[PDB]
């Protein structure tokens, strides 16, 4: 068919999700299901109707007009992006490599790992390892030495990422003292460490570029500010995961290069990502 | 034996003659790494290639365990489509094409025109489109009344046969600024750069990662400071190449680990 089996994950302003009602979706968003859990001891759930909108969503709409698709669109619920654990896959890159998707659609890194078990189209947004610290502190990106080398400064750097996903494996393996000294500024979360670098408790938050340029872009008073992005570290950017061998990949990424080169992406990034900063 | 078509584009791609032994001049950068060197034919004779993509050329050659012979395009070109009726492409996208290359290792623009017909990696240089003038030129840069209502009082050109070529002449909205432009057009940016430093050129539309370079090396040049358009850079190869999968794996792995980090250190910033 070209009807698409399609998974996407929550991460405002790539994806917002917001409840139906007249109970259906009004305009800006599309349907999108998620198998929401009876408790935490069965496997028993309920398929609840949400309504999925933003940055990455109308690209989607504008895909499935251009390359002429139906679709499914439905919510991931265990795991995020997509992390192999013990071997098996969880996530958004869990459900297309294990073909209950053939296409998922959000904030999603293209990765080598990933490149391995799924296609991934032409990137649509930029994105890479950066730092977010307060207006005046001088930082150049992830390679400096006021992080590879903390204690040679005095006082020494407080930073740190969230856990658990991308940008702490990065670190392990390119940096292990770097890992090791920042483990103590683990972040529960990107909100909790923006508070943090507010409350002068954290010098710097090492994250997702893009994340962090659009937390920026909207920071009250614009006191956050990100690094150039001459030195985002291990650029990449998000893309579109597809099965290995899919056919639709071709069209895919003749489309996104499309809204590249026409302006429609540099639409949609003033439509939900700049802003006041 | 891969081959490989490439074309001067500094930092990318530098270009100079070999020693009377038609061996290469060994060098070493200021801090002390080897300065990877590769003979290059070009228009007709060896000279001697490195840089930022020759630096990824190797890195790719050991990854993937393949010997190359390089050789700098024929016309000088990038690439556009041209009308003979049939099509050709010219530049490093004809050479591609016809099996002149069997890959490209250059600054090539990943656009929609030229990924219809061949292979493109995963971006190894995330840049864009900016604007380079001499030291006294007060532009706010794409928009400004200068640019927008151009006249003969202010030049304003990019490359003949460019990414940037295919980029103004493909919209209607810049129909003004691409009369003015492919009225003026250059052969080479080298051209174009020393046409700004000689003053008969006013600005230059090319791509980031090579105009912030030139303004950082000399001093009697400058850019708007601001993108206009973002691209990147990817390899070259034929539609269902089957490099085309490490290729990529290769890239995505060396942004990953510091690498592509190192060569910008190296050779752009
Ligand atoms: N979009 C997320 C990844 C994002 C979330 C996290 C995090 O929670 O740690 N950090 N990143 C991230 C990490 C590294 C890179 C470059 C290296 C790999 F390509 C780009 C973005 C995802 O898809 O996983």
């Amino acid at each position: 068919d070209n009807h698409l089996s399609i998974v996407t994950l929550e991460e405002a302003p790539f994806v917002i999700v917001e409840d139906i009602d007249t109970e259906t979706c009004v305009r800006n968003t599309v349907p999108c299901r998620k198998f929401v859990k009876i408790n935490n001891s069965t496997n028993e759930g309920m398929n609840v109707k949400k309504c999925c909108k933003g940055f990455c969503i109308d690209i989607l709409k504008k895909l499935s007009r251009t390359v002429k698709f139906t679709y499914d669109l439905y919510l991931v619920t265990n795991g995020k992006h997509g992390k192999k654990v013990n071997n098996v896959w969880n996530g958004m890159i869990g459900e297309v490599v294990y073909q209950r998707a053939v296409m998922a659609v959000g904030s999603l890194t293209i990765n080598e790992e990933r490149s391995e078990v799924v296609d991934f189209s032409v990137p649509f947004v930029e994105t890479g390892i950066s730092v977010m610290v307060s207006r005046g502190t001088q930082v150049t990106g992830l390679s400096d030495k006021k992080f590879q080398r903390p204690h040679d400064y005095s006082p020494p750097f407080r930073f740190g990422t969230v856990p658990n996903g991308s940008t702490e494996r990065n670190i392990r393996n390119n940096y292990p003292y770097m890992h090791q000294y920042m483990t103590r500024f683990n972040q529960r979360g990107v909100e909790d460490a923006l508070v943090s670098l507010k409350t002068g408790k954290l010098d710097a938050f090492i994250y997702d570029a893009a994340v962090l340029n659009y937390k920026a872009g909207r920071d009250e008073g614009c006191k956050l500010v990100t690094i150039g992005s001459g030195y985002i570290f291990a650029t990449t950017g998000y893309g579109i995961a597809l099965q290995k061998g899919s056919p639709w990949k071709r069209q895919i990424d003749l489309a996104l290069l499309q809204f590249v080169g026409d302006g429609e992406m540099e639409e949609l990034e003033t439509l939900w990502l700049t802003g006041i900063c | 034996r891969l081959k490989i078509v490439t074309i001067h584009q500094e930092p990318f791609v530098y270009v100079k003659p070999t020693m009377s032994d038609g061996t290469c001049k060994e060098e070493f950068t200021v801090n002390g790494d080897p300065v990877k060197k590769v003979i290059c034919t070009g228009p007709t004779v060896p000279q001697c290639c490195y840089g930022f993509c020759i630096d990824l050329l190797i890195k790719l050659a050991r990854t993937m365990n393949f010997t190359y012979e390089v050789h700098l395009v024929a016309d000088g070109k990038f690439g556009t489509q041209e009308r003979v009726n049939k099509k050709e492409w010219n530049g490093m996208m004809g050479e591609l094409l016809s099996g002149q290359a069997d890959m490209i290792v250059a600054p090539l623009t990943i656009n929609n025109e030229r990924a219809q017909y061949i292979e493109f990696s995963k971006p190894f240089k995330y840049q864009g489109l900016t604007i380079l003038v001499k030291k006294g030129t007060r532009i706010t840069g794409i928009n400004d009344p200068r640019l927008r209502n151009p006249s003969d009082k202010f030049i304003y050109a990019t490359v003949k046969q460019s990414s940037v070529d295919i980029y103004f002449r493909r919209q209607v909205e810049l129909s003004t600024m691409y009369r003015h432009m492919e009225k003026h057009n250059y052969e080479s940016a080298a051209e174009a750069i020393q046409a700004v430093r000689d003053n008969k050129l006013h600005a230059f539309i090319w791509d980031s990662a090579v105009l912030e370079f030139e303004a950082s090396q000399k001093c009697d040049l400058v850019t708007t400071g601001e993108l206009f358009f973002r691209s990147g850079f990817g390899i070259g190869m034929r539609k269902d190449s089957p490099w085309k999968q490490n290729v990529s794996l290769s890239i995505l792995k060396s942004h990953e680990n510091g690498f592509m980090e190192d060569l910008d250190k190296t050779w752009v910033r």
